[PDB]
């Protein structure tokens, strides 16, 4: 999936994490301007108290971008699908299925084959 | 089968019948050659870095040892601004340089441990769920097959629990196949063998025994002949024989994320103490 | 790409299916593996005739006792050994350094060596049921048969630290003779 | 009632200096039974073999005292002087056909019961019998941890 | 600066007002165009 897998709840999350960074950094910068939310987008994508708190919301974020990066390329190799057949000898072909439907043309040499090894 | 053997109604019979205590007094078999028993069948750093204060245990002291060699060269209004920065988002720049080559060899291991780490309820009648089922809102209704070497098995083994049981007792197989797959039974009790079976060929693979050997009591299948016929012999060679040769595993073949909320309170956590802490100083 | 190349190319350690193994089907000297002696294990190798000249091969000698074998298998004389489930899955509960590997083959169960003429089999098979029936077996087995990030991650951790500590401990050096050259 | 030396259910080891061998308890608090076994002192061939008593113990000797207790048998606990289960072999110069270890102490009467991890097997059953097995296993392959 | 701000901004976030919601959406579909 291009978008969020599982959990799509994150932009939420981040959005209040973004809000309570923001009002935090205001009440610390009052005892030491919508600038920052700007601030916390900088810090999400690359373009005391103070400083302090804007680098460790930097390193949750790049923490939480790098889990979302892996977690994209855990689900991009994830793919398996290998034709869920891989010759006469599987599950689906030794149980009927109604569903995945499959046969011959007539009671032609597959056919006779197929009586031979009445199984 | 056994009734049809106590009338000499049938010298020799196989049924995949389960072996008893009480059916060896009045009816002899041969060795088992398939195992069996009761079983039980129901439907950050966790992530990476499980150690965790291992690491950063050394990552608070290389970045107090780097501080420190900074000074020599603010400690915490340049020192620590800098070191934070090499994992945000003069000559005295090398060990930031360094510092920073190390934080991102850091970053990119935590990566690859993620993505290696990205690609049952009950041990047996031990626990005290089987014993106290009304300790829970939901009854365990457990359910067993009667006229069967389970219920045998229970009723000789815990009478109040055979009683609870039998207060859901059904026919089973079909039945216990169709209250676990509709959840109206949160467990069955039945044969092991029967139920490796069923989840070998359950829709889905969402039907499967207590892992294994959590078998409450392991038991074979045999073949029951009649007392005293001259047959137990050779079948019991034969059956070895088939064993040894291979003929009994040929037969038995072709036949049957949660840290990001832990990560995201931590932050947080850490955010509201460091304002408390600044807040107070 | 690196992190690709870690994934790949791993230490998997073959879980050797055994019966069923490709590799086992050449017998290779590379990969020694036999078993104890003459017992059920050679019983079966010889009773399977398809590959009486394999087993034969694989064999190539008989180990004075189980205890040695397994002792061999641990000093990495032998690459693998071959013996009842029981045996090794006890050997591997005590010392996670022994693990068990391959499915279960030949499911044939002990027993007891009895006359024919002894009229004791029928109380032996009686108490033997009865103990199954009863939870004094059960607990019996409990108690005999249940017991008890990585290495290269850690030295490489070590390296580098060892390394980040050497170069701070040379930068100091360094900008100190740096800064007593610009300021002669 | 002869025995053959293995570790998850024989633990033989030399008896106390006293005579008698030392009882100790296992993790829950229980003793544990510890009969006397003598049996040969070296199990290498070509050896001074001397029949000093051991202590061997185990599940499978408890399981022999419980039959003994359930049948009112007693125990004579006897270790192998081959060391081996002793099955069907070729003798030299095919003098005969005939069985060692613990099978041919069976069939030679000195000992009327064998109380040990030996598995089902056919040619086994063509000449001794065989109860009900106690447990069901299948041997697998062994390889070290690496 | 109009012709060099604009091109090296976007230039920088391919890397690590009121229209720093575009860069900002901008460089967010430039780091997920490198995860992919
Ligand atoms: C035996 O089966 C009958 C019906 O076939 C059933 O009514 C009865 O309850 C069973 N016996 C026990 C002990 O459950
Ligand atoms: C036990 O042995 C005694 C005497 O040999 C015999 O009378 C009795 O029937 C046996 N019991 C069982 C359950 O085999
Ligand atoms: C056990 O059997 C023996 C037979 O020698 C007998 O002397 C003894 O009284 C029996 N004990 C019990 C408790 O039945």
């Amino acid at each position: 999936s291009f978008m969020q897998p599982f959990q799509s709840t994150l932009w939420l999350l981040v959005g209040l994490s973004v809000h309570v960074v923001a009002v935090m950094l205001y009440l610390l910068d009052r005892f030491s301007l919508s600038s920052a939310m700007w601030f916390s987008w900088g810090v999400l994508l690359n373009s005391f108290s103070a400083r302090i708190l804007g680098m460790v919301w930097a390193g949750f974020a790049m923490i939480i971008v790098a889990s979302y990066t892996a977690n994209l390329a855990a689900f991009l190799v994830l793919d398996r699908p290998e034709e869920r057949i891989t010759g006469i000898n599987d599950p689906r072909l030794r149980n009927p299925s109604d569903k995945f439907i499959y046969a011959t043309v007539k009671q032609s040499s597959v056919d006779i084959y197929f009586r031979r090894q009445v199984e | 089968m056994i009734g049809e053997v106590v009338y000499q109604r049938a010298v020799m019979a196989v049924g995949s019948l389960t072996i008893n205590e009480e059916r060896s007094e009045v009816v002899d078999f041969s060795v088992p050659f398939v195992e069996t028993g009761i079983s039980v069948m129901v439907s950050l750093e966790p992530f990476s870095a499980s150690v965790w204060v291992m690491m950063f245990v050394m990552l608070l002291i290389v970045s107090a040892i780097a501080v420190f060699v900074f000074e020599y060269f603010f400690t915490i209004g340049k020192a620590i601004w800098l070191l934070w920065g090499l994992v945000f988002n003069t000559t005295s720049k090398i060990m930031v340089s360094v510092w920073a080559f190390f934080a991102v060899i850091f970053l990119a291991s935590y990566t690859a441990n993620l993505a290696a780490f990205m690609i049952d309820q009950v041990t047996g009648l031990s626990d005290k769920k089987f014993q106290r089922p009304h300790d829970y809102s939901p009854p365990f209704r457990f359910g067993t097959v009667p006229n069967g070497s389970t219920e045998r098995n229970i009723r000789n083994n815990y009478p109040y629990m055979h009683q609870y049981m039998t207060k859901f007792n059904q026919k089973g197989v079909e039945d216990a196949l169709v209250s676990l797959k509709t959840g109206k039974l949160d467990a069955f009790i039945y044969d092991a063998a029967v139920l490796n079976y069923k989840a070998g060929r359950d829709e889905g693979c969402k039907l499967v025994t207590i892992g294994s050997g959590y078998i409450f009591a392991t038991t074979g299948y045999g073949i029951a002949l009649q007392k005293g016929s001259p047959w137990k012999r050779q079948i019991d060679l034969a059956l070895l024989q088939f064993v040894g040769d291979g003929e009994m595993e040929e037969l038995e073949t072709l036949w049957l994320d949660i840290d990001n909320m832990a990560g995201v309170f931590y932050m947080l956590a850490a955010a509201m103490a460091l304002s408390l802490i600044t807040f107070i100083w | 790409a690196n992190l690709a190349a870690f994934l790949v190319l791993d230490r998997p350690e073959e879980r050797i299916t055994g019966i069923n193994d490709p590799r086992l089907r050449n017998p290779s000297d590379k990969f020694i593996y036999a078993t104890v002696k003459q017992s059920s294990v050679d019983i079966y190798f010889r009773r399977q005739v398809e590959l009486s000249t394999m087993y034969r091969h694989m064999e190539k000698h008989n180990y004075e006792s189980a205890a040695e074998a397994i002792q061999a298998v641990r000093d990495n004389k032998l690459h693998a050994f071959i013996w009842d489930s029981a045996v090794l899955e006890f050997e591997a509960s005590q010392k996670c350094d022994l693990v068990t590997t391959g499915e279960l083959f030949f499911r044939s169960g002990f027993g007891i060596g009895m006359r024919k003429d002894s009229p004791w089999k029928q109380n032996v098979s009686l108490s033997i049921l009865k103990s199954h029936e009863n939870g004094f077996m059960e607990d019996l087995d409990k108690t005999w048969v249940r017991y008890q990030t990585f290495e290269n991650m850690a030295g490489v951790f070590m390296l580098v630290a060892g390394g980040i500590v050497a170069g701070i401990f040379l930068i100091f050096i360094e900008i100190a003779y740096k800064r007593h050259k610009d300021a002669r | 009632i002869v025995t053959i030396h293995q570790e998850p259910f024989v633990y033989v080891k030399p008896t106390l200096s006293d005579g008698t061998c030392k009882e100790e308890f296992t993790v829950n608090g229980d003793p544990v039974k510890k009969v006397i076994c003598t049996g040969p002192n070296d199990t290498s061939p070509g050896s001074p073999r001397h029949t000093v008593p051991q202590c061997c113990y185990g599940f499978c000797i408890d399981l022999l005292i419980k039959l003994a207790r359930t049948m009112n048998f007693t125990y004579e606990v006897h270790l192998v002087a081959d060391g081996k289960f002793g099955t069907q072999e070729r003798v030299n110069n095919s003098n005969k056909k005939e069985w060692n270890g613990m099978m041919g102490e069976l069939l030679s009467g000195q000992a009327d019961m064998i109380v040990a991890p030996l598995t089902i097997n056919n040619e086994r059953a063509q000449y001794i019998e065989f109860s009900k097995p106690f447990k069901y296993q299948g041997l697998t392959i062994l390889v070290k941890k690496e």
